[PDB]
């Protein structure tokens, strides 16, 4: 990316807009990280994942507890 | 943390840019720190990505069943 | 037996070539009987170097024997029955350190030991 | 360190509306750019296109002058050797490991090698005698690899008689100086890997042997600039006459891959074998037994320091052993051990060069039969057993190794001499008044297959313990 742009200019001035684009690419990338969920620290985010994987599956298997073996009939 | 990631970066490209603009006013380690950093700052880009893609997949999962479960019960 | 071990001893551990004797006299009372003398370390060091002169062993025995018994060293050289071995390469170095015998004297033996000295020559 | 010192002030300097204006006004209005643009595209990311780029880029840094011929890839022609894309000759074959080097991201690796093999035809000559030079070094390598073929011819054996006796050269194609030859030293070491098979890629890069070369010398000599050796023997390598021949500040050299302990004598052998001056200038021939030590250090290259001084001692099979080297003593002519260490030799004649070639094999793999008790085994506090043999040499190519026998009360001496290149004669001078260590069958199967000095010493007492 940036190399073969060092190398242009280098031949241009032997005798671009890379800092936008990086920008730009910076930008779009903190976008699409926060809309999927990178927008705090890598493993708070992986420790809060996970906390709410463990919720999950004890509230489906309470559920399923709590369902299957009916006590009245 | 897109913070610390888009923070690398934007290092990484100022490192870039002095050096450019020294090359270009003459006719090194700075060179070396300014690739090293760009290389660091792909990493955990890619990185970082990879875990976003992931946390979204798993949150949209976990919301959906969170959802069912909790509306079943209640 | 035990003077055999211990100079094997003084092999495996190599000595400062002057210590040497502090270590063979420590064995024993030094004094009380010398029949039991070097009339086989040069024998034994010599046979079981074989096709060598096993050197850092001969200039020992020289230091010793700049102050030792004389009488021992010529009837072992005498009794050595090299001839059967005829390596050419032991003979050389016993001769060039028994030269000294014939160069320094042959020392007495203060008693009628001497005459037996005689003998060996 | 004070990288982030740097880093801060030129965070601080460039603050982007600065820094992208400036930029952009520097540029509407030597080579340090251009190494650190390479350097950086070397470890980023390149397409067929930026591939060709950057290896064309690299070449320019190394002085080598090749336009891109085509995307995929592109002939690579330099002053002395052009290769295809796939100067003084073609490319030869397509060699594919070179080909898959530049290719791959370690292009540093085929570079190095490409270098190498062009500084070869890199000789003195100024475009006239350099081609007379590498005409005379194509029609030695030739000679060498019919001789190579006749020696197939007449045994073609495994590449275990190939490392016993034959060529001297690698088991790897025609490709400049490394050709297709016999391994030239036997290594024990390289028998097993924690093993051997005369595979198509065999393990080349084992063996102690290295492939020939063209050096350049200070007397021209009358290197041949035909093929002279033609026609040789059935059983042996003949050959026939010039005419003719060029008088070169070069030779045909045999630079081994180490120096290994030669005595004086070898380099007699040498110097009469081959004519021309085995030492070039005044050598300081000093202790063979020095020499050997030196040999024996070196032969572990690391950073980790031993400085043995003549005193080794390590874990036998069922015990634990020592070795005494006791340098510095005189040889039995009556005078001190003094030898060198023989790194390279100009054949001058590729016809003979094979006998020389032959006992300079013979002579290094007893010197490793000798040092293969040298290690940097820090076996110390070892107060039970340790067995410390004295091993010293003895005769000319001769080490005499004497050890306690265990089973008898007095010592017990060991004299192994390079009697062949592969049988060593060995004599185990015992006692009369002692028992029987062990037979001379033993010692010579342990001697000939194994050929360890420290395991020739634990086999030794093995057979004492059992016999």
């Amino acid at each position: 990316f940036l190399p073969l742009v060092h190398n242009v200019i280098k031949c241009m001035d032997k005798d671009q807009d890379l800092n936008a684009l990086k920008t730009k690419f910076q930008e779009l990338r903190k976008l699409i990280g926060t809309m999927p969920g990178i927008h705090v620290s890598p493993e708070q985010q992986q420790q809060q994942l996970h906390s709410l994987r463990e919720q999950v599956r004890t509230k489906n298997e309470l559920l399923q507890k709590y369902k299957s073996l009916c006590m009245f009939e | 943390t897109r913070e610390r990631l888009l923070s690398a970066l934007e290092d990484l490209e100022v490192l870039s840019r002095e050096l450019i603009e020294m090359l270009a006013i003459s006719r090194e380690n700075q060179v070396l720190e300014l690739l090293i950093h760009r290389d660091g700052d792909f990493q955990e880009l890619m990185k970082l990505a990879l875990n976003q893609g992931k946390v979204h997949h798993e949150m949209q999962a976990l919301e959906k069943e969170v959802e069912k479960r909790d509306s079943d019960i209640q | 037996v035990n003077l055999k071990q211990a100079i094997l001893q003084a092999w495996k551990e190599r000595w400062s070539d002057y210590q040497w004797a502090i270590n063979m006299k420590k064995f024993f009372p030094k004094g009380a009987t010398w029949d039991i003398l070097n009339l086989a370390e040069a024998l034994l060091e010599q046979a079981m170097i074989g096709p060598s002169p096993n050197p850092l062993i001969l200039s020992y025995l020289k230091y010793a024997i700049s102050s030792q018994m004389v009488s021992c060293s010529s009837v072992l050289t005498a009794i050595s029955k090299f001839d059967d071995f005829s390596r050419d390469l032991c003979v050389q170095a016993l001769l060039d350190i028994m030269d000294m015998f014939c160069d320094r004297l042959s020392c007495h033996g203060k008693a009628e030991e001497c005459i037996g000295l005689c003998r060996a020559l | 360190l004070s990288k982030m010192s740097s880093l801060l002030e030129r965070l601080h300097a460039k603050f982007w509306s600065e820094t992208i204006k400036l930029v952009r006004q520097v540029m509407e209005k030597q080579h340090l750019v251009s190494c650190l643009e390479t350097l950086q595209k070397a470890l980023k990311v390149t397409s067929l296109p930026a591939m060709t780029d950057r290896l064309e880029s690299i070449a320019r840094q190394n002085g080598l002058g090749s336009h891109l011929s085509a995307s995929g890839t592109e002939c690579y022609i330099t002053s002395d050797m052009f290769y295809v894309e796939v100067h003084h000759g073609e490319n030869p074959v397509s060699c594919p490991e070179l080909v898959q080097q530049l290719r791959e991201k370690n292009f540093e690796e085929f570079s190095k090698h490409l270098k190498g093999l062009v500084n070869l035809y890199n000789l003195p000559g100024d475009n006239k005698l350099k081609t007379k030079m590498y005409l005379a070094l194509q029609s030695l390598e030739q000679d060498l690899s019919k001789m190579a073929i006749m020696y197939w011819k007449a045994t073609n054996a495994a590449p275990l008689d190939k490392i016993l006796h034959g060529s001297v050269g690698y088991l790897t194609p025609r490709s400049g100086g490394h050709l297709m030859n016999m391994k030239y030293y036997a290594s024990p070491s390289d028998l097993l890997d924690d093993i051997i098979l005369h595979e198509k890629n065999v393990p080349r890069s084992l063996g102690m042997n290295a492939s020939v070369t063209i050096e350049g010398t200070s007397a021209m000599y009358k290197l041949p600039i035909a093929p002279l050796i033609m026609g040789s023997h059935p059983a042996d390598n003949k050959w026939t006459p010039s005419f003719n021949s060029v008088d070169l500040p070069a030779c045909f050299f045999l630079k081994f891959p180490q120096p290994i302990p030669v005595s004086k004598a070898f380099v007699q052998k040498l110097q009469n074998c081959t004519g021309i001056p085995l030492f070039e200038t005044p050598p300081t021939y000093l202790p063979l037994y020095e020499l050997i030590t030196q040999f024996e250090l070196s032969k572990d290259p690391d950073p980790l320091p031993l400085n043995h001084n003549m005193r080794f001692y390590a874990a036998l099979p069922g015990q634990q052993h020592c070795y005494f080297l006791n340098k510095d003593a005189p040889l039995p002519d009556g005078q001190s051990l003094q030898g060198t260490l023989v790194s390279k030799i100009t054949f001058q004649h590729p016809g003979r060069v094979p006998l020389i070639l032959n006992m300079i094999r013979h002579q290094v793999a007893y010197n490793t039969l000798i040092g293969s008790c040298v290690k940097r085994t820090i076996l110390k506090e070892d107060s039970p057993g340790l067995l410390q043999f004295e091993v010293c040499p003895l005769s000319e190519s001769r080490f005499s190794v004497s050890f306690q026998h265990p089973v008898n009360d007095s010592l017990v001496c060991v004299v192994m001499d390079v009697q062949d290149s592969t049988h060593v004669s060995c004599k185990l001078y015992k006692g009369l008044s002692d028992a029987l260590i062990c037979t001379d069958d033993f010692i010579a199967k342990v001697v000939q297959r194994c050929m360890s000095i420290p395991v020739t010493m634990r086999a030794i007492r093995r057979k004492a313990e059992t016999i």
